[PDB]
């Protein structure tokens, strides 16, 4: 017997890592779970070495950070790491997504909806910290976002003064927003190990669809050889970011100091939750629009109800593919949307995008599968 | 208890692992030199004295 | 100041008698007490550092 | 969790195999490469390219129409 | 690449440019008289004359 | 109000992706924000200190801080003094409160200028474009003179009044001070007040493009050697019968 | 007439321990190569640093 | 089949808290694990609401602390419950450890090694908190503590310094302890489930140190209603102290915010590091007293080399339970001279007392279990 | 904080107006003086440590929101303090 | 990991048992109650108490000597 077998911890390393039967045909789309690890990581070294010189009052919040930037030894990298590592995190959770829906890796139910709650996780996670700096958009945004909860018949308003702790955004909500955003990456990497362990259940989906069990591959040495070229990756596109375009991806507005006063004229998000924000903002109702902007993620959640395919995968699928590709350009549509003002073409269009969303999801994809299904008289 | 490990066999064993052992050791304390830029060491490393004044 | 049982310091931590000098005499300390860069200008005002 | 051994049955199947040692890492890197890389485009274009060129569409008249409406002409 | 990461990550530890600042303090002599040990703050922590 | 212009591209020593800063240009820059600026705009997050390695020495630095009066916190009586300036020291306030600047200012607040690049669209091109782009209104379009004309501030009426085209500052070097080096030279500066890091951030972006056409290629050669097995095996199907 | 990839394996990467032994003084010697390369690269592309600070030094 | 049994995630709770085989005669002693994982639930839940209104900044640390027991809603009780339950962790801790003495569960020696990281790791967590609310005796506690380190020959100076981010303790320090002082309990929580893993491969010791697979017991419902009163009984002795006693461990020196100029005359830590701090100050030299400190807590990963017995248990041999009662005496002890001033009597009964706690350990409890073993003819 | 407690609302607010209080600027950018409210904290002696070891010969009298916990005794210890002034001991000068 | 079924080989021993419903929580609970804890108190107490005895006869002389110490009588 090897020590790497039967070894109790060394046991879970080796089913996990290095023994786990994997398929020989899994592409560079597999490659993003790893790198969501690697993000997850990036995001917690980098941000306890912020945390070391962050403080969480209103009077010193912006300074703190500008203190990381000039003063303290290489805390501008540490800082602008940890900005576009969130951006990265996004990334890689967009492409993993979309593996997903394409695939057909929504088949395993658990995993699926352990990846949706992930994804929440990770969203409530990224708002939180956004905040903390105290720019106008940290503020702006703060202020957007938690009126969402305001909405809600008969309790919305006691929910959100009990989130602001006050009538405002303000010294009760910051600090909240420190401590909640500490603790929730240590929750995802809770949910991410149950996650895995669902995944392990099974081992994983590939391209074609089928089952793989007649031609699995041993993890070690491929897939961590693989995942290292992947890691490599991540740090190349990481580090353009930081050391040659740091501020591509931030608002000029956050490097104003918040003013509790008076708003920027435009206001938007962050690049990645662009789509949703158009999506809340197509609907001339205050109810209808979060109701919306909700539904939009959650709508993931119904996605295996309405596998119809008896093919798993869209590879064998041309008719799928169309319309899936079409729903990516509906979301670079709602992402172009989102960072544009309310008025004349982009209203009108920004609703059309909105409609499509939910069209090619809930009607337009169940109904190809349908008919590729009569196709190959199946 | 631990004169289970004396005897003929286990001094050749030792023998073996002997040239390991030490190239294992130069391994870690050029390593550790590298990793501290350790002053007393690398000043007397004929390339390599990139301090100078 | 002005303590122990040598007329120029104690330490009540652990029990570090110092002299006049600031030199250690009993308990636990290694080393006598720190003298600082100093040089006088005048004999009325000192720059330290 | 699964494991080798336990996986399924396979019978009749015959794998030759060389050592990476004795082989090449990129064996006709470009004389064999572009060719693939050229039909895997062609394979898939037609699905993947006409949504973003409708994108492109959208955005460059929306882009267009958005500045010439804030102007005038008369009053 | 993982020794400037790390070395880097260290440092960010170490006394920031903020801290390193020169302070340098002004003493005025004739107001410590003879026997008498006087406690100024200085670097944040004290200095005996 | 409502129609905007927006700010053209000028060809900055510090532009390109391995391009640092002119710190010549950044000493002419320093001597534009104490001579004109700092009567009305905070610089709240540069000190004395961050000058000495970037476009001064140590001992011209502590002379610069020597020129300006500070307030140090108390000696016995509980008191707060004034004080000769030193390097720790930040640069030195205009005013006490935003309501004293706007008190000044006839109602408007001059903004701090140590993040302005950072904190504007354009960065050191709508900066420059406001300062050398100063004109006459056209007709239909009256101020209040409190106000003042320029087309790249959104709404055009501008409560900053033109600072640039008074021909100040002691040179040493002595260059000639017209509206255009003069705006040069700021916003080459407040590049550097913004962003101090910018030199080193693209020596560790050449070294981290240098390292990765290294290890890049080497990584793909060790992928592609493990997985050499896999990529060159034959299959054979010999069923019986 | 055998090849230096031949010996460089036959001296060096045959033993685990001479491997990693030519590493970290590969490492090392790497370091100092690379980054005064990469430095001497940086500085020609450069020349407004302080390449200017003869100027204002050694007057004092 | 059930659902409890073979669910992936439900299988892993009924291994460890439902069809666990469970010795039937595991005594009141054996309920400090559980309550240690209580203790750690309750120092993480109040810490968070401690955290979402402490701020970490030297002008405003003391004063967050204040703004928490007179302004924040309940802010005293949640306060007041995270400073006993630090003591509740460190009897607990402190039970548990003498338990393993006693009846040789030290014997697994990969669960009981463990359990040494585990003590070492709440430690640090208790020393980095204390700090946090810069009274007078965080302060110079931080002093006394950071300084251990500058005993460590050449490199001890520029160990310390690092720590301090600066020449002695102050901005720097007190926020980077804010943030190391977050992240320890998660790790804790991650190395205590590594700890129960070691302890399911062998399962728990008994009272007698024989064998029990004779007589095991399902762990529900015995040791969970077990475990149920168990927690009541820790949460009536932390309400008492709460309610009743707030200030009864506390320092009043804390009370007085942090003083960089001026010592406290006396200077005692907290109760629970009484013992070692006696044990330092006992040697008349620097690096003597803290390799004597040191030595002090890391001789348990000691302990199972010391085992001479040919039985496990104490409960079978009254010379050792004499010397394991002297034990707890000499500790006792040890907790008096650490808490009185270096002077006459304390002095050299203080080094008697530690001589006699490495006597004890190192040579008397050794030769008692080979006499033991000679007067049973074995 | 003394609503609760030992006075009404209306006593409290009256109480706090027989203090001045410095309130932050009008548009002038100016600092004022102000009737007292009830949001204002009780109303400090002396602007600096220094400025109280000036009045009392160098001595610096303490906070006294916490004094009660930051002594052994508490109550008992300031009750003694304030009760227990006598005449010195033969041996025992002072400064006076 | 252990399970029922699984731990040891066992021969020969029957186990009676009653429901907790047919039977008393506490029976005779304190006249076979405390005449044990007496005979517990019994088997321990010389094990037990002489080390904590002898801390408290040193705690009690180091506070008086220690009081005692800090007093003159001439000089
Ligand atoms: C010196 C050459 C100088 C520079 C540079 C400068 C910069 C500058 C900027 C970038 C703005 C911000 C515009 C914006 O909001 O987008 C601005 C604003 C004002 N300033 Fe200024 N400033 C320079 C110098 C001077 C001087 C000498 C004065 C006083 C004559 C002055 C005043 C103001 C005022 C007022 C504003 C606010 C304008 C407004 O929003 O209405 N500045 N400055
Ligand atoms: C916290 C971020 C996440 C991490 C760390 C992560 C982790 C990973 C890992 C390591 C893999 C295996 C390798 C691979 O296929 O990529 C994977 C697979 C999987 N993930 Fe995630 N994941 C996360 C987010 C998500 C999200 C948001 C979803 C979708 C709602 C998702 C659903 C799945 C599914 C269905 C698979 C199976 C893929 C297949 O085999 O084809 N995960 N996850
Ligand atoms: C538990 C590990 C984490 C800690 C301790 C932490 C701590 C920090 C701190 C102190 C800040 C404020 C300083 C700053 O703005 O630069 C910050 C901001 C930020 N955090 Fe985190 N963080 C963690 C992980 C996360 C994760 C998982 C994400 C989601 C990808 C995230 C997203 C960000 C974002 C977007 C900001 C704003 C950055 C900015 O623009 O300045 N962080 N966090
Ligand atoms: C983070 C604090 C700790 C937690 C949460 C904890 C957790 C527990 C749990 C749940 C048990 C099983 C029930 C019981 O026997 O009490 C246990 C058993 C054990 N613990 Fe710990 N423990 C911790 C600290 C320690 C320490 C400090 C040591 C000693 C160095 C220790 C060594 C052991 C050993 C040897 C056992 C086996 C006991 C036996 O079956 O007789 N643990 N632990
Ligand atoms: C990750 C969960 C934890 C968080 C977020 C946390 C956070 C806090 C905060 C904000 C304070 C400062 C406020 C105060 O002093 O009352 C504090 C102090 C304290 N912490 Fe924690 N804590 C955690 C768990 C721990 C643990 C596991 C221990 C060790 C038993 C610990 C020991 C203490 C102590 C002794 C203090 C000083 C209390 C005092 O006397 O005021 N805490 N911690
Ligand atoms: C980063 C960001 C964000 C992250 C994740 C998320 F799910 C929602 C968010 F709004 O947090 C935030 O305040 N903004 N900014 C923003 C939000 C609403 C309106 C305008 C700006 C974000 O984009
Ligand atoms: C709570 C405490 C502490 C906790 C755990 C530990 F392992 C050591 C400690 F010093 O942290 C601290 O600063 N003191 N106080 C103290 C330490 C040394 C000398 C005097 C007081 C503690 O007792």
């Amino acid at each position: 017997t090897n020590i790497r077998k039967s070894h109790p911890l060394m046991k879970i390393v080796n089913n996990a890592f290095i023994d786990l039967p994997a398929p020989s045909n899994i592409s560079s789309w597999w490659n993003f779970g790893s790198l969501l690890g690697i993000c997850l990581i990036l995001q917690i070294l980098t941000g306890l070495f912020l945390a070391m010189h962050y403080t969480s009052d209103t009077t010193t919040a912006f300074s703190s950070v500008t203190h990381i930037c000039r003063d303290v030894n290489y805390g501008w990298i540490i800082r602008y790491m940890h900005a576009n590592g969130a951006s990265m995190f996004f990334i890689c959770l967009y492409m993993h997504v979309g593996r997903g829906l394409y695939y057909g890796s929504y088949t395993f139910l658990e995993t699926w909806n352990i990846g949706v709650i992930l994804l929440l996780t990770v969203m409530a996670t990224a708002f939180m910290g956004y905040v903390l700096p105290w720019g106008q958009m940290s503020f702006w945004g703060a202020t957007v976002i938690t009126n969402l909860l305001s909405a809600i018949p008969y309790i919305g308003t006691n929910l959100v003064e009990w989130i602001w702790g006050g009538f405002s955004v303000d010294k009760a909500t910051l600090t909240r927003f420190f401590a909640f955003h500490f603790i929730l990456p240590f929750i995802i990497m809770a949910i991410a190990m149950v996650h895995l362990l669902f995944l392990h259940e099974t081992g994983s989906n590939n391209p074609t669809g089928i089952s793989s069990d007649v031609d699995k591959i041993p993890f070690h040495p491929y897939y961590t050889i693989k995942d290292i070229l992947g890691a490599l990756l991540l740090i190349l596109a990481l580090m353009l970011l930081v050391l040659f375009a740091p501020d591509l991806l931030g608002d000029p507005d956050n490097y104003t100091p918040a003013n509790p006063l008076n708003t920027p004229p435009h206001i938007k998000p962050e690049w990645y939750f662009l789509f949703a924000y158009a999506i809340l903002r197509s609907i001339p109702n205050k109810l209808g629009g979060v109701l919306a902007l909700a539904f939009s993620i959650l709508i993931l959640a119904l996605i295996p109800l309405l596998h119809t395919s008896k093919q798993r995968s869209m590879m064998f699928r041309p008719l799928s593919q169309c319309l899936f590709w079409a729903l990516v350009a509906d979301l670079l549509t709602l992402t172009w949307i989102g960072g544009q003002p309310v008025e004349h073409p982009y209203i009108t269009i920004g609703q059309l995008a909105s409609v499509l969303y939910f069209l090619l999801i809930l009607v337009l994809m169940p109904t190809a599968g349908t008919i590729e299904n009569k196709l190959l008289k199946w | 208890m631990l004169t289970r490990f004396l005897g003929p066999r286990y001094r050749q064993l030792a023998r073996n692992w002997v040239p390991t052992a030490s190239l294992w050791g130069a391994v870690g304390a050029v390593g550790l030199v590298w990793a501290t830029d350790w002053r007393l060491i690398l000043d007397w490393v004929p390339y390599i004295n990139g301090k100078f004044k | 100041a002005n303590a122990g049982d040598f007329g120029g310091y104690y330490c009540p931590c652990h029990g570090s008698h110092y002299d006049a000098s600031g030199r250690i005499r009993k308990g636990p300390a290694p080393l006598n007490l720190e003298v600082p860069s100093y040089e006088f200008t005048s004999d009325d005002m000192v720059i330290v550092g | 969790g699964r494991q080798f051994g336990h996986l399924t049955r396979v019978r009749h199947v015959i794998t030759y195999s060389l050592s990476p040692f004795e082989q090449r890492a990129f064996p006709h890197y470009f004389s064999k490469g572009i060719p693939n890389v050229l039909r895997r485009t062609r394979a898939c274009i037609l699905r993947v390219a006409p949504p973003f060129v409708a994108f492109y569409l959208v955005y460059t008249w929306g882009t267009q129409e958005f500045e010439k409406s804030k102007r005038k002409n008369p009053a | 690449a993982a020794k400037n990461v790390v070395s880097q990550f260290v440092s960010s530890m170490s006394a920031s440019a903020d801290v390193l600042a020169m302070s340098k303090i002004e003493i005025k002599l004739s107001d410590i008289p003879e026997g008498k040990n006087m406690a100024f703050k200085w670097r944040g922590k004290p200095l005996f004359v | 109000s409502d129609l905007e212009l927006h700010p053209p591209s000028y060809p900055w020593s510090h532009r390109g992706l391995l391009s640092s800063l002119d710190h010549t240009s950044i000493r002419r820059g320093f001597q534009v924000y104490k001579q004109v600026c700092s009567s009305c705009h905070s610089m709240d997050y540069v000190a004395y200190r961050h000058l000495v390695g970037v476009c001064y020495t140590e001992d011209e630095a502590k002379a610069l801080a020597e020129e300006v009066e500070v307030q140090d916190g108390p000696n016995e009586d509980g008191e707060m003094f004034m004080r000769p300036g030193k390097l720790s020291d930040y640069f030195p306030k205009p005013y006490p409160n935003p309501e004293a600047a706007r008190a000044a200012n006839n109602g408007a607040l001059p903004p701090d200028l140590s993040y302005i690049v950072r904190a504007r669209h354009g960065g050191e091109d709508y900066v420059f474009s406001l300062l050398t782009g100063y004109c006459e209104p056209p007709t239909g379009v009256s101020l209040r003179e409190g106000l003042y004309f320029n087309p790249y501030f959104p709404g055009q009426a501008i409560g900053m009044a033109p600072p640039i085209y008074n021909e100040v500052l002691e040179f040493d070097d002595g260059t000639p001070a017209t509206m255009s080096q003069v705006a040069k030279d700021v916003c080459t500066f407040l590049r550097w007040a913004a962003e101090p890091e910018h030199d080193h951030r693209k020596r560790m972006g050449l070294k981290m493009l240098l390292m990765m056409g290294l290890l890049l290629p080497l990584v793909y050669a060790m992928k592609r050697h493990k997985w050499s097995v896999l990529k060159s095996r034959k299959l054979a199907y010999r069923p019986p019968k | 007439a055998p090849t230096l990839t031949a010996r460089l394996y036959s001296l060096l990467f045959r033993r685990t321990s001479t491997f990693a032994l030519t590493i970290v003084v590969g490492a090392l010697f790497f370091e100092r190569a690379f980054d005064q390369g990469a430095d001497a690269i940086y500085e020609h592309i450069n020349e407004g640093k302080l390449w200017k600070h003869i100027k204002h030094k050694y007057e004092n």
